[PDB]
DNA sequence: ATCGGATGTATATATCTGACACGTGCCTGGAGACTAGGGAGTAATCCCCTTGGCGGTTAAAACGCGGGGGACAGCGCGTACGTGCGTTTAAGCGGTGCTAGAGCTGTCTACGACCAATTGAGCGGCCTCGGCACCGGGATTCTCGA
DNA sequence: TCGAGAATCCCGGTGCCGAGGCCGCTCAATTGGTCGTAGACAGCTCTAGCACCGCTTAAACGCACGTACGCGCTGTCCCCCGCGTTTTAACCGCCAAGGGGATTACTCCCTAGTCTCCAGGCACGTGTCAGATATATACATCCGAT
């Protein structure tokens, strides 16, 4: 749930 | 089992015994195994699944070097981690610098 | 005569994984100095792990000892 | 009643300079 | 009959997206021969020992061409020469190239 | 005598419709151990800055706080502190 | 009445010479106060735990401008511009 | 505001040690960057170290565990 | 709890006229230390890798020539195989 | 003594505890701690006797850590074994290039 | 290229401070002497796999000839950084004072090492198959000379 | 902006072997005890880090000035790219030897573990001389004039 796309 | 009282798919135990004779430590903890395991279990989960998701994209559905070398070096928490370590034939990320273009 | 195995062309895909457009001459002689330089310093490290091992046989396992106790940590050989 | 010594050269360089061999 | 450079961004595309060796698996083998020849003689290389070596030494090239290359741009010129790739392990220290 | 089996059923949960190859798996398996080492070695080494003879839970979890970056560290943390609530009871 | 750069060359070798450390001890101090402040509120740094952070801090400085000041002269330029200092840190790599 | 407390000779004298003729005047500004980073992720492990020893007082030696966590290892203060 | 009486009796070997500041001398006992555990690390990794539970001289000699470059490396090994043969007899 | 038997300064005794408590191994050797205290003796030796060279030169009978600076970084096979450390208030070569001299 | 004027810098000397060096008393860590376990040296084994030969296929390395284009030297415009001097800001020194908290010590409780008997998770060996490499052929996309 | 030409993407068929699921078979993990001590814990000692007052002045700030350096642009040219042809030899599949990794079976001997004993090495005083400090001065460098 982090920063991704 | 110990590892299924932990919740997790890595064997406690095993680890157990390797931080014995691993020489870190004269006595090593009874929990130190457990959360170990659980860091250990998550990296690889949170690996595998940046590594699957952008395997499925390529219309393949077993997970090559390749795929798992796209997965680290396009997240950013994950390449910082794994930055002096090069993955066997895995190639590079598709870069072309910008004043190399017409 | 055997640092000249490895090619012009070989050099010159290197370079184009690498991201460059244009390629001095120089360059793939340069290219080989800095590759037997590289390998010389693996390679030493290596025998002297097959050596400790009492063989006269290097493994995966020793060049991948060699590589990771210089920042070239290796994927892939085993761990 | 003093101590020995070796063989030592300077900073030498390397990126285009001579590595030591024997 | 195309123009010169066209083809030079066409192999660079092709190469970033595959894996495969750049160079000859034979020659290195032999290369890896010699090295070791110095240090001991009559010494036996598993097979997957030599590829260790093939691929440290081919992602090793690639990233020092990376920052060669940068050197390069940061001279106002396109083309990379001698003069971009000592820069390049001066500035990397002795951990990076020695 | 590795992870390989381990590495598939975390595998599974994440993504049972895909599978890996004997390649990658390699590579998986020499980054678990890779993984393993470095925090071991922290903890190991972080015990012995205060004399203790002994490495535990609190180690293990000031060590990930040192390896792992930033966002990954909080929900290693996390991950880890759940674990060892569970092995408190059951 | 001297030239423009003369002096410069003058103030070069009279630092490289000396040990004595080039930035201010007390502003430095309470920097590292700040910064501290966002990890841990309330600390207290030992005299000589602040002056540790000062001297690898500025070795560390001038290690960069001397990697910096190469990428000027590659450059056909003797004047450092920010262009280097980016440049000199992504080719040394990470840490 | 505070990070101005170092100063533009103050630089410009760290840069003289590095051996250098001229310098911009963006310099100033961009070595304050690297300066606040490098800070950062020193006391960062620093005072990580501090935290686990359950002490509200950074000392030397918590530095230098930090700094040598990092290639940046420090003779002088402890070993 | 320091070398540094130690390194002063080499630094009368090498230099019986010249003294050493106390500053000098925290550098010179923080070298040793760093030595010492380089050394220490590298050579139980290595007794590690052969699955050998016993860290000995011949260890340690391949360890110096894994972290000592060259020429240094021999002269260690042999101001080191002079004591241990030393050591041998009586 | 032991360090006495062994014609050395360092302290066999010593560091053959530091190798038993500090975790390396379970069984350290008898000859191990000695080669051991013959390397750092040594090695202290070598860098003690360049360090006092460039005292004399810097009409000193202390050795201050300027001297010790001096020491290592013209030498080839110390600087590159203390490459990645930094001495203290150590300063740095005076070293000015070619392009910036009139 | 030669010269004196002007600025900074290395040099000789003298005084003055404080940190290095040597001293002693004390204690606890290392040397002696002894026993016993078991890791390791040692010999003999099995057989894995590394090395080396012949020989055909052909992908790829080598060679050469244009010629577009980028490396390179020159040079003209001009902003901007260096140099210097005067005004201004706080660092530095030291002095005094409080108290948070590093450091230490003596408790005794909880915890991991330890051993042994047990057994199921996990490694090694074995087919089986369908994902993927291989391929050929047509749809699509990017490049390039008037 | 126009179309001709060459590459890459893509759609579907066929064939290959590696990955995935099974199966004995250990042997390492688990259970359930007990023993000993590392360490959690509370009280105490006091180092030292913090904070304000106030004098000195080294150092930072701001400003005016001139030059030489950054940088843009035009010129020259030679060298590296692109292409077609010839040449090399990597690649692959096969067969064959035996060096030596991996293995195992015994048994020696080297090291951990202890108690006692005492001296090596720590803390901590005590005095002095190397060196920080200052100043007057000879010597080394830059710079404008010619």
């Amino acid at each position: 749930n982090r920063i991704r796309l | 089992s110990r590892s299924n009282r932990a919740g997790l798919q890595f064997p406690v135990g095993r680890i157990h015994r390797l931080l014995r004779k691993g020489n870190y430590a004269e006595r090593v903890g009874a929990g130190a195994p457990v959360y170990l395991a659980a860091v250990m279990e998550y990296l690889a989960a949170e690996v595998l699944e940046l590594a699957g998701n952008a395997a499925r994209d390529n219309k393949k559905t077993r997970i090559i070097p390749r795929h798992l070398q796209l997965a680290i070096r396009n997240d950013e928490e994950l390449n910082k981690l794994l930055s002096g370590v090069t993955i066997a034939q895995g190639g590079v990320l598709p870069n072309i610098q910008a004043v190399l273009l017409p | 005569d055997n640092i000249q195995g490895i090619t012009k062309p070989a050099i010159r895909r290197l370079a184009r994984r690498g991201g460059v457009k244009r390629i001095s001459g120089l360059i793939y002689e340069e290219t080989r100095g800095v590759l037997k330089v590289f390998l010389e310093n693996v390679i030493r490290d290596a025998v002297t792990y097959t050596e400790h091992a009492k063989r006269k046989t290097v493994t995966a396992m020793d060049v991948v000892y060699a590589l990771k106790r210089q920042g070239r940590t290796l994927y892939g050989f085993g761990g | 009643v003093r101590r020995s010594n070796r063989i030592r050269l300077k900073p030498l360089e390397y990126w285009r300079g001579e590595r030591i061999d024997y | 009959r195309y123009r010169p450079g066209t083809v030079a961004l066409r192999e660079i595309r092709r190469y970033q997206k595959s894996t495969e060796l750049l160079i000859r698996k034979l020659p290195f083998q032999r290369l890896v021969r010699e090295i070791a020849q110095d240090f001991k003689t009559d010494l036996r290389f598993q097979s997957s020992a030599v590829m260790a070596l093939q691929e440290a030494s081919e992602a090793y090239l690639v990233g020092l061409f990376e920052d060669t290359n940068l050197c390069a741009i940061h001279a106002k010129r396109v083309t990379i020469m001698p003069k971009d790739i000592q820069l390049a392990r001066r500035i990397r220290g002795i951990e990076g190239g020695l | 005598e590795s992870y390989a089996i381990y590495i598939y059923k975390v595998l599974k949960q994440v993504h049972p419709d895909t599978g890996i190859s004997s390649k990658a798996m390699s590579i998986m398996n020499s980054f678990v151990n890779d993984i393993f080492e470095r925090i071991a070695a922290e903890a190991s080494r972080l015990a012995h800055y205060n004399k203790r003879s002994t490495i535990t839970s609190r180690e293990i979890q000031t060590a990930v706080r040192l390896l792992l970056p930033g966002e990954l560290a909080k929900h290693a943390v996390s991950e880890g502190t759940k674990a060892v609530t569970k092995y408190t009871s059951s």
